[PDB]
RNA sequence: GACGACACA
RNA sequence: CUGUGUCGUC
């Protein structure tokens, strides 16, 4: 049961990425989306936490939000 | 706008992983990734006071895996020898530090 | 012994002595070479078993064996002296094997044979044969002939997939280094024809009687007569040699100076685009003898047959002119005195060229349909535009309009409303359940839609089988008889949904709606009349789609103009809602799974089939892929309901400007004009019933190459051997049409082979001891068809076979089929895949239908489809819509007999209506 | 509902028209048989700016290399480079070294050097 | 019939 | 984008 709440979370952590105006460069949306569809295309319940955490750290490089 | 971040985090805090978790404390104490952590990972620490708990020499504890420092920069891009760290040179810098590891 | 010895020294005689024992003195007979043999009694393209050869080897120096072989037979006296008869006048001529007749005692006494020259080890036909009737492991004699050929390497087949077109496409190249040799092969065979004209030899020519070196042999089926006057029947072998020219690449030499493979590409002019004299000079260098009136232009060709001929021919002639001249033309068109740059003509890739013919220079003014008709060229576009090297893509790039590409990105879909919360709390989604989420609404970056459309790189230039084609079009007709269709004026035709994208550069001053009300019925009918008579290319905006999907691939749909539909829905209305609104037929379009469709549909599949199995396809890429040619093939049979509305010329640049709009015209990918090679732009007006009439196109091929490449010889019936003597002799005989046999074909097609065919998915009820015996085709005979004329390779992996009947079938329409009890009425019910229908629950497009105000409606539309879920015998399918129905009552409830908490209603969407 | 659309419609072509009514055009329809050219030739022949799009730093090698460049059979000299980002790209960026630290695609943009 | 929605190609 | 079916008002 934890492989369809962290696909569903990749999916709004993409989304939440996006939302940030992320999509004008080339080279981070590309490894972002690139990130977003292995998860999804997953079914390990590893490989899918390491790209959870580096979609994470992609979130965290910038500073839109931290601690609520 | 909001409604997305607070879903999640609440759904973070609810899938509940040790590396996941890791990389959120670090993240609200001030640990912020340079860069996207690759599978050469450089971090941010804004004080010492949250930092003696991480690193110690070559083993560094980040991403629920090992990491190993290969040469730390300051504010006015010098290279800090790791045994610089103490409790009487400390304020003689800006405290954002990079940190420029590697893997196992 | 010494008797093997002294066979050897005699069957020498002048060539070298140093030939290999391959097999014994005997007749080897070498087991399973395909011929191409028409006799009272058996007739096709078969693969029987040759009893009377004897391939003989010579080895090159340094006793390394070579590619070729004296074919040592055992002939008669009567046919030895005919040959000799007919091969004493040939002797000149290039294309002929050196015979080389002699004579023997092989059986201890008194036994002539005949022994050859220099042939090949495999034949033509088993080149043509190997090509056509593909099968990935069991092609030991196409791992041959590319490897003796230099072509390519033994280890490049331990390569997996080395065969596929959509991935390795490298193959390609790997093929093409065979267009030299047939290429001489052609060329040999004029040098042949023309020297039996100028010494008198009436007779055939067939496939198997040349061979991969050129030469030809088996000079037995011809008689002499005054010589200078007989003419050879050379109909069967261009006409199976015909779907590998555009394979091989024939014609890959013509584009030099002296027509070698040295000197460098033709400089040719930029400003020429007539080139027919070229093309005329071409007919007579390849097919001199043709016996068909070929017209480089088709607009000079006699009915759509003739249009069908000419066309295949041009799709092949015009893959060596330069690809500069293609497109559009252009004139210095004066208005006020001002030089504008419209389309006065067009060249086309396959109709050749073709002019307008209400042009005139110097007018005072335009009027409505004349802006429309002036401002939908891309010659005013291209014109003006900067020129553009686009290296992402392989498509001719045109013309860059703005000053910087535009890069469009896929969003990610919504995901986990309260419909997961829910979800989860109902016992679902847990450790390794039997349903699991498996369909997302999947994001694409900037570098998407441009990589997306570069997937037209798989449209290859195809030159169909044309005495094939000729015969399966009218079987296709035969299947479009109960519908009728016509010319419709502007008041008659009925446009649904009004307010989509109305083409570029349309789109920048509104919907279709604006243009259909600005417009007048009159102005609407005078423009129809116009390309009647003229030809009008247009531009197709091609833009990314956004849904869900169990991949990750981009989704493109395409957006042709607006005065291309208004006047392709005029053409072809009437013959659309015919089909749509019939029931029973084999096109099985505007059907309705609910109210007991899905059983009668089943039930009318499995009208008579005696001994029955399902079956089912998918054709990999079917848009991007099927050849221009099945393209034009269905559009003249869609068109030939007009029958007395328009005259051939009327319709001839009806079918055109067709093509020039839909099939082969400027695509707008991002901000920069490209050319599409073919395929089914998706906004067509009639691609969901063009891609019937390719299915049923491919299903009748798969049939006749079943019928005819199946051993006469082994078919036990007393009527399908006669059946399949007239099949042959209706498709490379009797130029004119055999209502007879095609009325008796299809039915037989009719009665053991019950088609259900909407658009591009099809299941069929073949009788499985036919299918068993080759009587009719099967998933081996539709992958073969697939390889060799859409240029694809269809995976057994997405076709199913179904040996039983109880169960329906396995996937159409991407529904299941479980047969159900509806009190003590045991009918076929459609059950989605519960992973999709959870993901559509769960999911939505973008965050505006959040479930929240009144869209509820949106999760009644998903149990309305997953009702069957619930008789399913696994219990968690059945909790599928259970939790389904507990959700759609929770959401009545907060937000406060068509009540959707109860099951009463798809209960009744499964029962007929009365 | 009908003035507007005919309107713009052709103020859109007499505007496409400034840039077509020049004099290499009239030249290269001087030269036809019959004053019938293909389309593929108009701007491949007096289209006085080329844009290349340029995927990687192979292609932009053997492609777009110094700063003048022989395509459709003239001099081009090359202005304003620019990536996918639309930002500016100078022509001593484009190393290999450098490669993997811009915009994969590229926009070069040439005018036609007499 | 007008609008919106969902599903299939 | 082209259509096909199925639901909700006037
Ligand atoms: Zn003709
Ligand atoms: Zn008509």
């Amino acid at each position: 049961s934890k492989m369809s709440d962290v696909k569903c979370t990749s999916v709004v952590l993409l989304s939440v990425l996006q939302q940030l105006r992320v999509e004008s460069s080339s080279k981070l949306w590309a490894q972002c989306v690139q990130l977003h569809n292995d998860i999804l295309l997953a079914k390990d319940t590893t490989e899918a936490f390491e790209k959870m955490v580096s979609l994470l750290s992609v979130l965290l490089s910038m500073q839109g939000a931290v601690d609520i | 706008t909001s409604a997305m971040q607070t879903m999640l985090f609440t759904m973070l805090r609810k899938l509940d992983n040790d590396a996941l978790n890791n990389i959120i404390n670090n993240a609200r104490d001030g640990c912020v990734p340079l860069n996207i952590i690759p599978l050469k990972l450089m971090v941010v620490i804004p004080d010492y006071n949250t930092y003696k708990n991480t690193c110690d020499g070559t083993t560094f504890t980040y991403a629920s895996a090992l990491w190993e420092i290969q040469q730390v920069v300051d504010a006015d891009s010098k290279i800090v020898q790791l045994s610089e760290i103490s409790m009487d040179n400390s304020p003689n810098l800006a405290w954002p530090l990079i940190v420029t590891a590697l893997r196992a | 012994s010494a008797d093997a010895q002294s066979f050897l020294n005699r069957v020498c005689g002048v060539s070298a002595a140093r030939l290999t024992p391959c097999g014994t003195g005997t007749s080897t007979d070498v087991v399973y070479r395909a011929f191409d043999i028409y006799n009272d009694k058996v007739a096709g393209f078969a693969k029987f078993l040759k009893t009377n050869c004897c391939r003989f080897q010579e080895k090159d120096e340094d006793d390394n064996l070579i590619d070729s072989y004296f074919v040592v037979k055992r002939h008669t006296f009567s046919n030895y002296q005919h040959e000799e008869t007919i091969y004493n006048l040939l002797k000149d001529c290039p294309a002929v094997a050196k015979h080389d007749f002699f004579k023997f005692r092989i059986d201890g006494d008194m036994v002539p044979h005949i022994s050859r020259q220099r042939l090949t080890k495999y034949t033509m036909a088993d080149l043509v044969y190997a090509l056509r009737h593909f099968d990935e492991g069991n092609c030991d004699t196409l791992k041959e002939i590319l490897v003796t050929y230099n072509c390519c390497d033994d280890d490049y087949f331990n390569k997996k997939d080395w065969y596929d077109f959509v991935e390795n496409p490298d193959i390609l190249r790997v093929y093409a280094n065979l267009g030299e040799r047939v290429r001489q092969a052609l060329l040999k065979t004029v040098q042949f024809c023309d020297a039996m004209r100028n010494a008198g030899i009436v007779g055939v020519l067939t496939l198997d009687n040349q061979d991969l070196n050129g030469n030809w042999y088996d000079f037995g089926d011809f008689i002499q007569t005054t010589p200078g006057s007989g003419v050879p029947v050379v109909d069967s072998y261009y006409s199976l040699l015909m779907p590998i020219l555009t394979l091989t690449r024939a014609l890959t030499a013509e584009s030099h100076v002296d027509t070698d493979l040295t000197k460098p590409y033709i400089k040719w002019d930029l400003l020429k685009y007539d080139f027919t004299e070229e093309r005329l000079k071409l007919f007579d260098r390849y097919f001199k003898y043709w016996d068909q009136t070929y017209h480089p232009n088709c607009v000079n060709c006699l009915d759509d047959r003739c249009i069908l001929h000419c066309a295949n021919f041009n799709v092949l002639f015009s893959t060596v002119f330069p690809p500069t001249s293609f497109g559009p033309l252009v004139r210095k068109i004066f208005v006020d005195g001002v030089p504008f740059v419209v389309s006065t003509g067009y060249h086309f890739r396959e109709l050749g060229v073709v002019h307008n013919q209400d042009v005139n220079l110097h007018s005072s003014r335009l009027s409505f349909k004349e802006l429309l008709v002036y401002a939908a060229d891309p010659a005013m576009h291209a014109a003006s535009g900067n020129l553009l090297l686009d290296k992402r893509t392989t498509c001719f790039s045109v013309a860059a309009l703005t000053n910087n590409v535009a890069f469009q990105t896929v969003k990610p879909g919504n995901f986990n409303k309260d419909f997961y919360d829910f979800a989860v709390s109902k016992g679902f989604f847990k450790e390794g359940s039997s349903v699991e989420l498996k369909h997302f609404f999947f994001a694409q970056d900037g570098n998407a839609a441009i990589s997306d459309y570069d997937y037209y790189r798989y449209n290859l230039p195809t030159m169909c089988d044309i005495r094939q084609l000729l015969f399966v079009v009218e079987v296709v007709d035969k299947y479009f008889d109960c519908y009728d269709g016509g010319c419709i004026n502007a008041n008659q035709v009925i446009v649904n949904n009004l307010d989509k994208s109305a083409g570029f550069p349309f789109n920048k001053w509104g919907k279709a709606r604006l243009y259909y009300d600005s417009m007048s019925y009159e102005d609407q009918d005078a423009l129809f009349a116009y390309t009647k008579r003229n030809v009008i290319p247009t531009i197709t905006q091609m833009n990314l789609k956004y849904a869900i999907s169990a991949k990750n691939r981009a989704r493109t749909v395409a957006g042709v103009s607006i005065c291309s539909t208004m006047t392709n829905r005029q053409f072809h209305q009437k013959l659309l809602k015919s089909i749509a609104a019939t029931r029973g037929a084999t096109v099985v379009i505007g059907t309705s799974k609910f109210y007991g469709g899905w059983h009668n549909m089943l039930k009318t599949v499995y009208s008579d089939v005696e001994n029955p199995h399902l079956m089912g396809w998918d054709y990999p890429k079917c848009d991007r892929a099927m050849p221009n040619m099945l393209r034009i093939m269905a559009s003249l049979v869609l068109a030939r309901k007009h029958t007395t509305c328009c005259s051939l010329s009327h319709r001839f640049y009806r079918l055109a400007n067709e093509c020039a709009q839909v099939l082969s015209e400027m695509v707008m990918c991002g901000g920069s004009l490209y050319v599409k090679p073919g395929g089914t732009s998706s906004g067509d007006a009639t691609t969901a019933y063009a891609n019937s009439v390719f299915n049923i196109c491919q299903a009748v091929t798969a049939n006749v190459n079943a019928l005819l490449s199946t051993d006469g010889n082994k078919i036990a019936d007393k009527y399908v051997r006669n059946l399949q003597h007239r099949l042959y002799e209706c498709l490379y005989r009797n130029r004119d049409v055999d209502t007879d046999f095609v009325n008796e074909f299809y039915a037989y097609l009719r009665k053991h082979f019950s088609m259900m065919i909407l658009s591009d998915d099809a299941v069929v009820c073949f009788n499985s001891t036919y299918a068993s015996q080759g009587l009719v085709a099967s998933i081996k005979n539709f992958k073969s068809v697939l390889y060799y004329q859409n240029n694809v390779f269809m995976s057994e992996a997405k076709c199913w076979t179904e040996t039983d009947l109880t169960k329906g079938p396995h996937e159409f329409c991407s529904q299941h089929t479980m047969l159900v009890k509806q009190g003590d009425d045991y009918v076929y019910l459609p059950y989605p895949d519960p992973s999709r229908i959870l993901g559509a629950g769960c999911f939505v497009d973008d965050i505006v239908k959040t479930d929240g105000t009144l869209m509820i409606e949106r999760f009644v539309s998903l149990a309305i489809d997953a009702y069957p879920l619930t008789k399913h015998p696994n219990q968690e399918y059945a909790d599928v819509f259970h939790l389904y129905l507990q959700y759609i009552r929770k959401l009545h409830d907060e937000l406060t007999t068509s009540r959707y908490w109860e099951p009463e209603f798809y209960e009744a969407m499964y029962t007929p209506h009365t």
